Parts: C-alpha cells; structure tokens; sequence
C-alpha cells in the first residue's frame, strides 16, 4: 500500500504538466507571428488583403500627378505670395 | 476556408477558455505539493516522539532500551529522507511552470490590442473600394458609369 | 480548502520580499522618522 | 531614499527591478508611437470621403 | 511531455546566446548606467 501512494503523488503532477505543455504548443502554434510576410499566419493575412483593395481603389482613379501636385502647391504658393502681395498691399 | 477576419474571433474566443483551464489545474499540483510537506513534517515529529523517548529513555539508567527506540525510530528516518528529497525537485519544477503561465498571458494581451485595430482598417478600406467604386466617376462618358447612363438617356 | 488557498492566490501576485522588505523598512524608517520626532518633541 | 539608510546595496535591487518595468515602458511606448500618425491617416479618409 | 517542448521551441527560435549575451550586458551598461545615476544623484 505504501507504494500506492507514491504513484498517486505524481498522478496528477504530470496531468497538470501535459495540460502545460498542451496550451504552450497550443497557445504559440495559433500565435505563431504577427509579421509572418508569408500570409501563413492569421495576421499577415489580413494585412495582404488591406493592401490588396488599396492599390485597388488607386487604379479605379488615377492619382495626381507629379507635376500636377507641384503646380498646385505652387500655384498655392503663388497664391500665398500673391495673398503675401495683398499682406503687404493692406499693411502698406 | 472561411473568412480570415471572421474566424479571428472564434479562434480568440476558444483562445481564453483555453488558457483558463491551465490556470485552473496549476493550482491543483500545489495543492498536493503543500501535502506531502505537511506529511513529511508529521513523520518527523513522530520521530522526534522517538527521539523524545529517546532522550528519556536512559531516564531508568538502563542504555539497553533506548537501542530499541533508536533502531525504530530509523524506519521512519529513511523515510523522512525518501520523501524529503522527493519534493526538493518538484519545488523548482513548478516554478518553470509559474513562469510560463505568466510570461505567456502578457503576451495574449498584446494581441487584443490589436485585434480590434487591423477590423477597422479593414473596414476603413472595405468602404473606401465599396464608395468610391460605386462613385467610380459621373462623367464617365462611356455609360458605364450610373450618371452618365442618365446623361445618354 | 488548500485548492482554493493558492487559487486565490495566483489571481492576485502577493508582496514581494523586497516590496515588503522596504514597505517594514520604509516603515522603520518611518519608526525613526516618528523616533525623530519623538526627540524633536520631547527635546 | 533607497540611501536614506545609508547602504547602497539595497538600491541596487530595487535599480535592478525597475529595469523589468523600464523595457516594458518603452517596449509599449514606442508601440502607440506609430498608431499615432495610423489613425490619423484614417480621418483625413472619412472628412475628405 | 518532450515531444511537445521541442516542438514549440522550433516553432519560434529562441534567443542567440550573443542576444542574450548583450542583453544582460545592456542591463549591466544599464545597471552601471542606473549606478551612474546611483553617483549623480547621491554625489
Ligand atoms: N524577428 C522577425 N521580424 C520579422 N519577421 C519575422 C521575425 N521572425 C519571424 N518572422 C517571420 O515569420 C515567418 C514564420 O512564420 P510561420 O507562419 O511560422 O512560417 P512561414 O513563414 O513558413 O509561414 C517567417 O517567414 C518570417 O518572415
Ligand atoms: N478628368 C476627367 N474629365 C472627363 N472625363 C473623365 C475624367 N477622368 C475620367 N473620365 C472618364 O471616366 C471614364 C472612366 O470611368 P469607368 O466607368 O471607371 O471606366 P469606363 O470608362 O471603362 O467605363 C473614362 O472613360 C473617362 O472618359
């Protein structure tokens, strides 16, 4: 009987054990990245596909132009000077 | 093959659940753990009754009884070693074990910091294909486009 | 009963050695501090 | 006041302790650091959409 | 009980013993850092 009781001490050592190691595989293996690259893993996933419809809208409507933006920030400027030339018209 | 965005729920809502039910039986080893150190402190006090005769036991002048005593008293002596050893090694083990558990929740909440961050992205791109799409231009001039179906008309 | 004595425990994390260590350190401390105005008062 | 007593041993311990905290500071601090521009970013979607 | 414990640790490497090498001498230049604190704030 004295042996009995040995084996029952660890009975429930290594059951609490196993359930350790059975969410510490489980746990990281469904956390296994967040910046996989690879879209194996869940959040890489969602990210490709938040790319996939941003170049998707782009297409639908060409964007400015290089030279449209800089006449426009020019012309802006331009204004902001021509607005400056009221600056100094009004002042003086 | 499901929704990736959908099953993330679903697989954070088992997540938990999960990780609980290893909280729970943590415990349980320490339970236990703390058990046999009481029953280990129990057997050596008998001993120390034992000893207690012993001590005594040339009370009567007489040093052929405590022979007696002494070579009893050894039985629970092995004994005390036997299981004294025995819970020097799990005494480190579980402490692993605290580190993991510890160690591993802060991590799962990093994650629900951004569970909720990526769905409105999501949703903020899911419009933005959905709007400008159906707002793909009004002078079209092709009558592909809603309004310039109407101009033609 | 001891099931539940750690269970309980493992939802909150006790003091630390050093956390109580100061915390009857600092206390002392604030025994002397006290003691310093024990002799600031009486003297 | 980890000196207050006069030892620095003790000090140590509690410089060493911190530091845990101090990883974990900037670990979660530079982390909002790059939302910060994210979410603006979205706004200018919603007012301009 | 092993067969799992290797199993997870392929699934993520685990630190270089340079990176943990240089992480606790950064805590050390930290700890020495913090011990430079330790002078200037005392002295
Ligand atoms: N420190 C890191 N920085 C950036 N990316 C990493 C890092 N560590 C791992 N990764 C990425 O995680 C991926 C591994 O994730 P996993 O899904 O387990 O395998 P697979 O990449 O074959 O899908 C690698 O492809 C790698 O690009
Ligand atoms: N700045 C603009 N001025 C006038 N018409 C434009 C302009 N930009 C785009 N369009 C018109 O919008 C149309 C594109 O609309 P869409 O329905 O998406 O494609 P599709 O023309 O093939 O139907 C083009 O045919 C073009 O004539």
């Amino acid at each position: 009987e004295r042996k009995y009781l040995e084996l029952k001490s660890q009975k429930n050592l290594y059951l609490a054990r196993l359930k350790s190691a059975i969410a510490a595989q489980k746990i990281e293996e469904i956390a296994g990245n967040l910046d996989n690259a690879s879209a194996s893993s869940l959040f890489e996933r969602i990210e490709t596909k938040i790319l996939e419809l941003e170049a998707e809208r782009e297409l639908l409507n060409p964007p400015p132009s290089p030279l449209d933006k800089k006449f426009e920030q020019w012309e802006e400027q331009q204004a902001v000077e021509a607005t400056l030339a009221a600056m100094k018209a009004r002042r003086s | 093959q499901e929704a990736p965005e959908d099953l993330l729920e679903r697989l954070l809502g088992e997540m938990e659940l999960e990780l609980i039910e290893l909280r729970r039986a943590l415990a349980q080893t320490i339970a236990t753990f703390k058990s046999t150190e009481r029953q280990r402190d129990a057997q050596q006090l008998i001993a120390q009754r034992w000893y207690e005769k012993a001590q005594a036991a040339l009370d009567r002048g007489n040093e052929q009884l405590a022979r007696e005593a002494l070579g009893q008293r050894q039985s629970y002596q092995s004994h005390t070693e036997a299981l004294g050893k025995s819970l020097g090694e799990q005494r480190a083990l579980v402490e692993q074990v605290r580190g993991q558990l510890q160690k591993l929740e802060r991590k799962y909440l990093e994650l629900k910091s951004q569970k909720n961050l990526y769905l409105a992205r999501l949703k903020s791109a899911i419009a933005a294909q959905k709007i400008e799409e159906i707002a793909g231009n009004l002078d079209n001039a092709s009558a592909s486009s809603l309004f310039e179906r109407i101009e033609t008309k």
